[PDB]
RNA sequence: CGCGACCUCAGAUCAGACGUGGCGACCCGCUGAAUUUAAGCAUAUUAGUCAGCGGAGGAAAAGAAACUAACCAGGAUUCCCUCAGUAACGGCGAGUGAACAGGGAAGAGCCCAGCGCCGAAUCCCCGCCCCGCGGCGGGGCGCGGGAAAUGUGGCGUACGGAAGACCCACUCCCCGGCGCCGGGGGGCCCAAGUCCUUCUGAUCGAGGCCCAGCCCGUGGACGGUGUGAGGCCGGUAGCGGCCCCCGGCGCGCCGGGCCCGGGUCUUCCCGGAGUCGGGUUGCUUGGGAAUGCAGCCCAAAGCGGGUGGUAAACUCCAUCUAAGGCUAAAUACCGGCACGAGACCGAUAGUCAACAAGUACCGUAAGGGAAAGUUGAAAAGAACUUUGAAGAGAGAGUUCAAGAGGGCGUGAAACCGUUAAGAGGUAAACGGGUGGGGUCCGCGCAGUCCGCCCGGAGGAUUCAACCCGGCGGCGCGGUCCGGCCGUGCCGGCGGGGCGGAUCUCCCGCUCCCGUCGGCGGGGGACCGCCCCCCGGCCGGCGACCGGCCGCCGCCGGGCGCAUU
RNA sequence: ACGGACCAAGGAGUCUAACACGUGCGCGAGUCGGGGGCUACGAAAGCCGCCGUGGCGCAAUGAAGGUGAAGGCCGGCGGCGCGCCGCCGGCCGAGGUGGGAUCCCGAGGCCUUCCAGUCCGCCGAGGGCGCACCACCGGCCCGUCUCGCCCGCCGCGCCGG
RNA sequence: UGGAAUGCGAGUGCCUAGUGGGCCACUUUUGGUAAGCAGAACUGGCGCUGCGGGAUGAACCGAACGCCGGGUUAAGGCGCC
RNA sequence: GCCGUCGCUGGCAGUCGGCAGAGCGAGAAAGAGAGUGGCGCGGACGCUACGCCGCGACGAGUAGGAGGGCCGCUGCGGUGAGCCUUGAAGCCUAGGGCGCGGGCCCGGGUGGAGCCGCCGCAGGUGCAGAUCUUGGUGGUAGUAGCAAAUAUUCAAACGAGAACUUUGAAGGCCGAAGUGGAGAAGGGUUCCAUGUGAACAGCAGUUGAACAUGGGUCAGUCGGUCCUGAGAGAUGGGCGAG
RNA sequence: CGACUCUUAGCGGUGGAUCACUCGGCUCGUGCGUCGAUGAAGAACGCAGCUAGCUGCGAGAAUUAAUGUGAAUUGCAGGACACAUUGAUCAUCGACACUUCGAACGCACUUGCGGCCCCGGGUUCCUCCCGGGGCUACGCCUGUCUGAGCGUCGCU
């Protein structure tokens, strides 16, 4: 249940800063777990999405065990674009199709000095509640 | 029309009377504003009372309530004057004074003398400078344990 | 709002125009001109007796019938048979009323409070309350009220020290003070018999707070409880004594219906 | 004539400042109707209200008695409850209508003029030096300028105040800088299933996940994601974490100011004027031989003045001290910024406005002012062939579905096209009674089921009776033991809690001589009730039961092995 | 006579306050905390008791000053003359008549082979206590009118009863 | 010997809507030449009420009404409709 | 015969069973009384007591009152281990039924994501009307009409398409107070070129002042600009609650 | 026969009811409670590679700087010797900037006329011409300077 006074379980006031989230903010909403043995070896659960990552489809017609590289983060349609999951229009010119990021799974992570820097301060702020338990 | 028998009635409604209805919705609002400001004023000046200062007995008007006593506005100047307090000095010490108010009996005026010395004797007074006491600062064994009294000081009674 | 209906310049046209006399928009130019206004009948008009906020819409009830409700709820929550026709799975709790130790006021971690409950054979209550989860019916979807569900066990304690934490992650559970019992908790819906666990603390505090007849309640200022207008509701039993079987007339229970008429003649 | 002071008055794009306009929900000052009620209407009511004008602030206004009272007296203002629909007003009709006391919220008190004493002890501004400098200030130095004796500053103000004399007591209180130590805003993060089958276009669905009970849970709010999700993502929980900034609160150093009080006596001083008050007029009020306000006329006093709710004279009393000023809090808030929620409405509803809405459009203008939401999970938004000038079609294709094809969810009625059936010269329609024909339904078409008994054929986890074990009901067990227990009655040196408008050795303050009497503060005794301990009678265990014994019933296992 | 061409959706006794009676619940000569205070749902609920101030009720009556809700008997004494007034002390004591649900008593009686007489019940003429309620008659409190004789005292009165 | 017949259970109290334009017939009856006119008394009707008859008809005659079967009637009828 | 109402303020707790014994309808008060002496193991239903049962009478209704609705609509508290992508709501139906009725149930179809039963609570809760509101659609009806100002015809071109466009030729009209050539006010891009023929231009159009894509207004000397006109309007001053 | 008409049903139209949805309302509550001559509110006109409206902004014009964040924005294109301490984007927001009118201020309201000072280019000091910048409104307080008066005076 939750009791701070100041977060609205408003239906309408959560789907509106929703839909007309800033982009910064759609980042974070555009997370996705990371696969099993990520999170083993890094201790995180979720990361938000980001491309050249590469991830595997766990829902949707897509569903499969193939491996394909994040091409684009289209944050206004809330999807992401992957390799070869995509169809053919009337025409026969190939489109992607958009995918939920939290219906994919990071199976290789994207690394720079940022992105480690994240995965730090994750696993950091993990830590501290697993002893705070302990 | 009047129908049958009834009482005569004459409602006061002959004005724009909807447009001056105070609805108490904010009731329980208010009331836990006036908590919330007790609370953090008895936080501010602890360990002083939360009540307030110290007010003197004084008996109701007229002859529906001169058998009641309650707490008046402040002692007046000839009750400082007979316990030997300064009026300037009262209020500093949690003593309300009020030069308006007259003694027309002894009775009263020593029934609040009374009070008054009673109240000087239950005084814990810190010092100054804490490192510094002096005089008539209450000494430091009687100052650990000073507590924050709730409730009117020295209760009034009949 | 009180303005609805109302922000407009409508006007009667009169009689002579071959127009009901209804109020009509000012102007021209727009299909808003020479409609309907006002009148609760128009569209965008006014309703009929629009709602005001000074609604009566709080009740004053005597604190003797207040605590007289709190009082035939916790004789209602003692027999199997009310809590039964509650609908609470009670049919393998050792007791009713179900007293545990005064331990259980400390717990902290929400697993001890379903191990607790799963030993009680209180648990069945529960997964009856995780069947009952569902969505509601109507606009209460639109309205923050898209999920229902029917209550589990009342836990009643004296002292807090992490059980309202240990349970409340629990659906369908309630935690109630003794000293600050509710109507609208113990009788949901109006209607007795909720199940209800009782710490030995708060157990031991009810004659105190209520009064036995003998003694009169100790924390509340002037209060006892309501008294019997019918000692022995024991109606068979009264009736089959021999005190009332002997003043008893015997019984006709013979029919006789309708004869048919047969002519002498 | 000239020169020089002051006074009164001018001009400057003089140096430096300040006002204007807006918003206006709440607030203060004015001005101010008429619809309406009176079943007519003129006073009255509406109403000191709408409209109009001015001025503000985060609140405003009010506010420390020229008060209330008449008591054994209270003691600024504001607000709430009540007083109270009351005293009172009123074509005494309709109607209107307070205050005091009492209980609460909050609580805070003060400062001038005057009378006086201090060598104007006071203030502003320019220049230079140090400090600080996005709230322009502090210290120092100027035979720098001005203001001000037509009165600045200190003391002091009705609660009295001052000077002196005598006793008594006093070193922390503040201003400007500099340094060190313990609520608010923002940012980033922190539990657990996409496990095994399976439904589906897709699923968050269904089933399963050893004892035990998939896993987390201080987190099972909500939202998103191809249904319907605590565990997929954001979040949620947490006296959870990390990082910035602001604030508040303490402690030291430097340069400054102050040289500060109490009591008793002696002698002194003490107050607001075209204001009060009175007449009259007009408005206003519950205020009535006049509540408040205002104009005009008259016009004060100083043991005076004001009030003391019926005009006036005389006389006692009571209570304040007007005509100068400041002051937080409790209170108000349909505007603004930022939030939270709802037994509300759900696109003719709800704001006029769910959408490029105060928009389009109308009016010269003041103003008036709409209609209008929905493909799909995803544009996958229909390539290509063919007829046509094209609009449009026929194929094909996408999709679970276009029987969803871009104003596309569903898709009603009225109205219309066509097809099928029936019928038709008293407009049609209608009630009752039949008949004929269709549409379909009985998922009809040799027609029920049940018990007992007779007989023929078979087949057995085979019947009664006895034995063992478990459980159960009842027992006036004529009166078995043990228990809990009496909203029962009796005896207790019983160990206690609550209450009492029943009585009564210790102390604090206080009047009087070191004593004695009064208020308040506590034991104790007594009475009523209750709880708990102990003994005896009667008693229940049907809102409240165990062990034994007996009877009976049921079940499981034996044994019975067949005219059952 | 008036409205109605047709279809869809919308469309009219509501809410606040006051009063009256009826009904239901709580408590009961009391009752009520509504204002205030204390201690996610919850702005809820719980509590207050030297928070019951206050409202309504428990007393009416009069314009007001004001007053403000049964008596009888016994013994003794003072006065007037067995009867009346006043003062003392002891006893009893909230009215009566008619009707009146219900209750109580009971003349006699409710059978079985026939008598005596028991224990439990049961019906019953007649006779009683009489609820609520009604009618009637008395009483008592306040205003007012007539009549009239007394009683009290810190104020001897244009006093009070 | 509850003191004529007959029939019938009565008494009593609160709260209360609509109504407050009426109209028609036998008898009686005022005004008027009279009126399907205006105005009264009594009872009964229509209004509020269908149903059989009067061909038709607010009031006439019969008779008043739950949904039905059989029988018999009223006032009216029985050439044919 | 059946339905309902009213009445009997009617009857049933006695289902008292093998710890048994079957009754209390009968013209005429009160006991199926208690005592003291002279083989089988069996026996229907019932009773939501707000329930069930019996007997008798009755039944018109405006205005109006009352009762009962397992009549109906929306939301809240409880409950139904309720229903639902193996298909909710909604909608259609010469399908099967239930109820006096308000209505409801089931079958079939369409639809695509929610919904309902019961005990209570609450109400912006039920339409045939109001010359009701808003929206939609009819018959009238392929009807009234497309008749003010004399008038058209031939050939060709473009084009899918020509009474209406363009060119040529005829025949006509306005007839210098014009149907000519230019301005003011007003309009505001309508001007010009090219393209379209969806909508509009009350037939049509190959055309337009429509739509679309791009262009176009050049000043010392032509106007404004300056003057004053009738007049308007500050300051000083006066008045004024403002 | 068959038209026409009526009824019922299937299908198809016309229409947009119903149902389900809701980034909107409404109501209540809470905290804060802040405009302007340092130029507000309001209005006008502009500003995008392709952009009419809405939105945002002001000639630095769908934004600059700084800080946080950390790889996009996106309908199409493009990639500046744009993009990972050479920081995309978004957010924050303290730096800088902020056209014309408007209390609106040089005077007037036609983009009409000026005046003072300074700077630059024309030619070539001054003039003259063009351009840029800064001032030039009403009231009012303190002070300054310059004055006025057969106002009251003093010495000449
Ligand atoms: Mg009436
Ligand atoms: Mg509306
Ligand atoms: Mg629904
Ligand atoms: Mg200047
Ligand atoms: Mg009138
Ligand atoms: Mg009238
Ligand atoms: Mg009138
Ligand atoms: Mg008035
Ligand atoms: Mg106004
Ligand atoms: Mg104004
Ligand atoms: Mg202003
Ligand atoms: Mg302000
Ligand atoms: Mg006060
Ligand atoms: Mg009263
Ligand atoms: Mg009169
Ligand atoms: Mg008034
Ligand atoms: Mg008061
Ligand atoms: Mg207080
Ligand atoms: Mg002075
Ligand atoms: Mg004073
Ligand atoms: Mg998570
Ligand atoms: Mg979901
Ligand atoms: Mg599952
Ligand atoms: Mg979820
Ligand atoms: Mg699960
Ligand atoms: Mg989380
Ligand atoms: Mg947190
Ligand atoms: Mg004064
Ligand atoms: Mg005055
Ligand atoms: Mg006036
Ligand atoms: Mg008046
Ligand atoms: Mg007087
Ligand atoms: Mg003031
Ligand atoms: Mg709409
Ligand atoms: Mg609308
Ligand atoms: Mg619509
Ligand atoms: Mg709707
Ligand atoms: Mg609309
Ligand atoms: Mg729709
Ligand atoms: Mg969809
Ligand atoms: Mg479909
Ligand atoms: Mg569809
Ligand atoms: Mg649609
Ligand atoms: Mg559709
Ligand atoms: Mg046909
Ligand atoms: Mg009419
Ligand atoms: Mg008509
Ligand atoms: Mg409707
Ligand atoms: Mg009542
Ligand atoms: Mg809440
Ligand atoms: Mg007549
Ligand atoms: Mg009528
Ligand atoms: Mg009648
Ligand atoms: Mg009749
Ligand atoms: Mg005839
Ligand atoms: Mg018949
Ligand atoms: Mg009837
Ligand atoms: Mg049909
Ligand atoms: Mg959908
Ligand atoms: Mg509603
Ligand atoms: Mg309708
Ligand atoms: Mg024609
Ligand atoms: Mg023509
Ligand atoms: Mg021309
Ligand atoms: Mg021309
Ligand atoms: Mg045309
Ligand atoms: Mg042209
Ligand atoms: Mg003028
Ligand atoms: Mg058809
Ligand atoms: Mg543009
Ligand atoms: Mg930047
Ligand atoms: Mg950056
Ligand atoms: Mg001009």
């Amino acid at each position: 249940m939750k009791f701070n006074p100041f977060v609205t379980s408003d239906r309408s006031k959560n789907r509106k800063r929703h839909f007309n989230a800033p982009s910064h903010i759609r980042r974070k909403i555009m997370s996705s777990p990371l696969s099993k043995e990520l999170r083993q070896k890094y201790n995180v659960r979720s990361m938000p999405i980001r491309k050249d990552d590469e991830v595997q489809v766990v829902r949707g017609h897509y569903k499969g065990q193939q491996i394909g590289k994040v091409v684009q983060v289209y944050r206004k349609k809330y999807v992401i674009y992957i390799e070869r999951v995509q169809r053919e229009k009337a025409n026969g010119t190939t489109v992607h199709v958009g995918i939920h990021p939290s219906k994919v799974v990071i199976t290789r992570l994207k690394l720079d000095k940022d992105r480690k820097k994240i995965l730090e301060r994750k696993a950091k702020s993990r830590q501290v509640g697993k002893e705070k338990g302990k | 029309a009047p129908s049958r028998n009834g009482m005569i009635l004459k409602p006061h409604f002959h004005k724009d009377w909807q447009r001056r209805v105070a609805t108490w919705f904010n009731q329980p609002a208010r009331k836990i504003r006036r908590r919330k400001a007790r609370q953090a004023r008895a936080r501010r000046i602890a360990p002083r009372p939360a009540a307030g200062p110290i007010r003197p007995i004084v008996r109701c008007p007229t002859v529906r309530y001169h058998t009641k006593v309650r707490a008046g506005r402040g002692f007046s100047l000839e009750e400082l004057r007979v316990a030997g307090i300064h009026k300037k000095v009262a209020r500093t010490i949690g003593i309300s004074v009020d030069p308006r108010r007259r003694n027309k009996s002894t009775e009263s005026l020593q029934a609040n003398v009374q009070r008054l010395k009673e109240y000087r004797s239950k005084l814990v007074l810190f010092p100054r400078k804490p490192s510094a006491p002096k005089k008539g600062d209450s000494s430091a064994e009687e100052l650990k344990l000073a507590t924050q009294l709730t409730g009117p000081v020295m209760p009034i009674r009949n | 709002s009180e303005l609805a209906g109302h922000q407009t310049s409508a006007e009667s046209w009169g009689t002579g125009r071959a127009v009901a006399r209804i109020p009509r928009v000012r102007g021209g130019g727009t299909h808003r001109s020479g409609q309907g206004a006002f009148g609760n009948m128009c569209r965008g008009g006014r309703m009929f007796a629009p709602t005001k906020t000074w609604r009566r819409w709080h009740r004053r009830v005597n604190t003797t019938q207040k605590r007289y409700a709190i009082c035939s709820a916790l004789a209602a929550s003692a027999l199997p048979a009310l809590v039964m026709s509650k609908g609470h799975r009670i049919e393998e709790v050792p007791e009713l009323p179900l007293v545990v130790e005064d331990k259980v006021e400390g717990y902290k971690k929400t697993k001890e409070a379903v191990l607790l409950l799963k030993k009680l054979k209180a648990w069945n209550d529960i997964k009856k309350v995780y069947a009952s989860q569902r969505m509601r019916a109507g606009k209460g979807k639109m309205r923050n009220r898209r999920r229902i569900q029917r209550r589990g066990p009342c836990v009643i304690y004296n002292e807090d020290n992490g059980i309202v934490k240990a349970f409340r992650n629990i659906p369908g559970i309630t935690l109630l003070n003794v000293t600050k019992l509710n109507i609208l908790k113990l009788a949901p819906g109006g209607h007795v018999g909720r199940f209800c666990i009782w710490t030995e603390s708060a157990f031991r505090k009810l004659d105190d707070l209520y009064g036995t007849w003998r003694k009169a309640a100790s924390l509340k200022s002037n209060y006892n409880l309501p008294m019997h207008k019918m000692l022995n509701t024991d109606l068979s039993r009264i009736l089959k004594s021999p005190e009332i079987q002997r003043a008893l007339r015997a019984p006709r229970k013979k029919i006789h219906r309708r004869v048919l008429k047969k002519n002498p003649l």
